[PDB]
């Protein structure tokens, strides 16, 4: 085709230099840190990684904003509906808007 | 300041900068359990004031959830709130109420 802009600043001594950290190993990285925090807590973070369900986990994480954990036990499935709806627009967030 | 659940930090001078000696807990041996959310008994449902629900196997127990000191569970660290249909995943335990005894006599 025709000259790229690229080309022209390799032949006149400028080179752009490769990361260490491929995106593989960013999305490793991003993938054991996910599988951390959903099923071990914070626990992952401060040594071994102790296990727990999720909706204890939950019920402690309403526990230290102040609201009692009973109101979680006895809603789970709005907050799982909501958690759902939440984590889905903003699938329909991401597909439509480039800004 | 460290790494870990924080405790102290000592300060100490260096050339050119700081040099501080985060002092942190960190939990050591684990072993695995059995939990429940929470507890039917006389058709109410019990949960825990602080702490969490652990069986050994055979029985239930109350205990904290940084550290595994069991104890029994007890109208005086449980709390009440519904009736036991709609928690998921509530077990049977029986629930001692201290103010019985003290009343026989
Ligand atoms: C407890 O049980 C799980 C499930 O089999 C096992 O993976 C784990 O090694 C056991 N021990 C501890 C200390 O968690
Ligand atoms: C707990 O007791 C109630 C009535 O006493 C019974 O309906 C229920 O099935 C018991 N729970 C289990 C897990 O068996």
């Amino acid at each position: 085709a025709a000259r790229d802009l690229i080309c022209a600043q390799k032949f006149n001594g400028l080179t752009v230099l490769p990361p260490l950290l491929t995106d593989e190993m960013i999305a490793q990285y991003t993938s054991a840190l996910l599988a951390g925090t959903i099923t071990s807590g914070w626990t992952f973070g401060a040594g071994a990684a102790l296990q727990i369900p999720f909706a204890m986990q939950m019920a402690y994480r309403f526990n230290g904003i102040g609201v009692t954990q009973n109101v979680l036990y006895e809603n789970q499935k709005l907050i799982a509906n909501q958690f759902n709806s939440a984590i889905g627009k903003i699938q329909d967030s991401l597909s439509s808007t480039a800004s | 300041c460290g790494k870990g659940y924080h405790l102290m930090s000592f300060p100490q001078s260096a050339p050119h900068g700081v040099v501080f000696l985060h002092v942190t807990y960190v939990p050591a041996q684990e072993k695995n359990f059995t939990t429940a959310p929470a507890i039917c008994h006389d058709g109410k449902a019990h949960f825990p004031r602080e702490g969490v629900f652990v069986s050994n196997g055979t029985h239930w127990f109350v205990t904290q959830r940084n550290f595994y000191e069991p104890q029994i569970i007890t109208t005086d660290n449980t709390f009440v709130s519904g009736n036991c249909d709609v928690v998921i995943g509530i077990v049977n335990n029986t629930v001692y109420d201290p103010l019985q005894p003290e009343l026989d006599s």
